[PDB]
């Protein structure tokens, strides 16, 4: 568990433009960290075709048993599965709910894209996974996308009217461009925070409606810190590594104001 | 169930590939999950060397102002680097960043001059515009021809805010008089981890042609040709971050939906 | 010969992932 510690630690350090094909090397250099690296290291997302009711879903480690996966739609492994992992029929009809009220969510916030929802039965409640996928338009000249990885945990308490959510959600963000003028230039990678509440479970406001307005918070919150980091701490660290306009006496000798006074 | 010839190969990917600034922190991941101190020091050896030259690594020599970086234009086998400046050779460990040995060296004559002539104009030059700036200028003779490698590096490291920075030139001037042929690549790297992993990876290839004259009067006009070539590409750079910002990223996710508030969740059940 | 080099970030990264909850398969990847 300090071995994990280091591949987690390598992954935040690794171009995460090779997100997927880094994975694969570390599982191998470490195979008995696989089964932990899969589900804590996050990929972008891959979109997977559901024929029987000829709708697209999205995967994660979350719908995978074996090298299958689990349509939210059609609730079966593709390929086709002996006995893998389902939900108990009870969850699995609040998980066809949270696909329908998350499908809105996306429409509402992303115009478009792909949405999928699974559940799993714990101990003493349930967690859930929500992913979205939107992609940019290939009419404007830089090449965008979003992945969206919101885990939610539910822990029931015993009268039923009050539970304690833990949402971890990570956002991954993709942008770039061959325009002549710069290259290329390849901007991506993601962020991941951390809420935890207590709400009321009634049946004007159920589970579903607890976890959704969570989601909404957060990714709201991050599409924010997003916007701040990317294109502005970023882009203010690129202009402090050269300036275009000849540097100014000014900071060349409050630098070494700075400089002189760092002996050792 | 995979080959420790091939274990140590992706080892030495990994660290070949170490955001700037972070290379230790990334040595260390991959020294612990290996976990096999002899392949490392064999299979990775190669690595090490390639990581410093590859990002054109600055390095202090002792009693000297100022640095020099470390190239493959500088490698001269055994373990030594060429410092063309002060016309010293050194010995460098590639994994303690330590330069000793401090050797009085010869340069061939053959371009000494123009090399001066270019190293001082840089010198200048990297002082204006790189706010924590070093550059090393080459002069070698490749495939029989006159080649002038000037180098610069600019870098801004704070660990302890989750973010490290990295700028790195390399322009080539093969001088056939009375032309010149210029050839560059400019990099630039970003790495951003403060709860997240964000990077900024970018370079541009530059190829040009220019008519020469006496070794003054050119590497004056060498500086230009950067300079204009360099603040092109820094604002292309800011303006396709103005593009990305206001223009895709906003059509990726809207930043409340078009009723111009949260989202009802109770019509949304129902 | 060798050696274990020297961050300086101060703290640990800390990897939020880890906490999430855990998913029991019915066959291992």
């Amino acid at each position: 568990d300090q071995q994990l510690d280091c591949a987690l630690d390598l992954m935040r350090r690794l171009p995460p433009q090779q997100i997927e094909k880094n994975l694969s090397d570390l599982i191998d250099l470490v195979p008995s960290l696989c089964e932990d690296l899969l589900s804590s290291v996050d990929q972008p997302l891959k979109i997977a075709r559901d024929k029987v009711v000829g709708k697209d879903y999205l995967l994660c480690d979350y719908n995978r048993d074996g090298d299958s996966y689990r349509s939210p739609w059609s609730n079966k492994y593709d390929p086709p599965l002996e006995d893998g992992a389902m939900p108990s029929a009870r969850l699995r009809k609040l998980e066809v709910e949270a696909n329908n009220a998350f499908d809105q969510y996306r429409d509402l916030y992303f115009e478009g894209g792909v949405s999928s929802v699974y559940l799993w039965d714990l101990d003493h409640g349930f967690a859930g996974v929500i992913l979205i996928k939107k992609a940019g338009d290939g009419s404007k000249k830089i090449k965008g996308c979003w992945d969206s990885i919101h885990v939610v945990e539910v822990q029931e308490k015993s009268s039923g009217r009050t539970a304690h959510y833990k949402l971890t959600s990570t956002v991954m963000l993709w942008l770039q461009t061959n325009k002549t003028g710069s290259g290329t230039m390849n901007l991506g990678g993601s962020l991941t925070r951390q809420m935890e509440k207590d709400e009321t479970v009634s049946d004007s406001s159920p589970h579903i409606a607890n976890i959704g307005r969570l989601v909404e918070d957060m990714e709201n919150k991050i599409r924010s810190t997003l916007n701040e980091i990317y294109f502005g701490k970023t882009k203010d660290i690129v202009n402090g590594l050269r300036s275009i306009d000849a540097i100014p006496d000014n900071q060349k000798y409050k630098q070494l104001q700075r400089e002189l006074s760092q002996v050792l | 169930r995979v080959s420790d010839e091939e274990k140590v190969r992706i080892a030495a990917k990994f660290i070949t590939h170490a955001p700037p600034g972070e290379f230790n922190e990334v040595f260390n991941d991959v020294r612990l999950l290996l976990n096999n101190d002899n392949l490392l020091r064999e299979g990775a050896a190669h690595a090490f060397a390639q990581y410093n030259m590859d990002q054109f690594t600055p390095v202090k020599i002792e009693g000297y102002d100022d640095q020099v970086l470390i190239t493959e234009h500088g490698d001269l086998g055994n373990g030594r680097f060429l410092d063309p400046r002060n016309k010293i050779s050194f010995k460098f460990d590639h994994l303690r960043k330590e330069a000793s040995d401090p050797q009085p060296e010869d340069t061939e004559s053959a371009l000494k001059q123009w090399r001066d002539a270019c190293d001082s104009a840089l010198r200048a030059y990297v002082k204006d515009h790189y706010p924590n700036g070093f550059c090393t200028v080459y002069g070698k003779s490749i495939d029989g021809q006159q080649t002038i490698i000037a180098c610069i590096e600019s870098h801004q490291f704070q660990p302890k805010n989750f973010w490290n920075g990295r700028w790195r030139s390399e322009w080539k001037f093969t001088i056939t008089p009375p032309t010149a042929q210029v050839a560059a690549v400019l990099k630039i790297q970003v790495h951003y981890y403060e709860d997240g992993n964000v990077q900024l990876v970018s370079h541009k290839d530059i190829q040009d042609s220019v008519q020469v004259s006496s070794d003054v009067q050119t590497a004056k006009e060498f500086i230009k040709i950067i300079e204009n070539a360099e603040n092109e590409y820094q604002t292309a750079i800011s303006e396709n971050y103005q593009t990305m910002s206001d223009t895709t990223f906003k059509a990726l996710r809207r930043q409340l939906p078009v009723t111009r508030t949260k989202i009802d969740w109770n019509k949304i059940l129902s | 010969l060798i050696s274990e080099l020297p961050s300086e970030e101060g703290r640990r990264l800390e990897h939020f992932t880890k906490l999430r909850p855990k998913r029991n398969k019915k066959q291992q990847p």
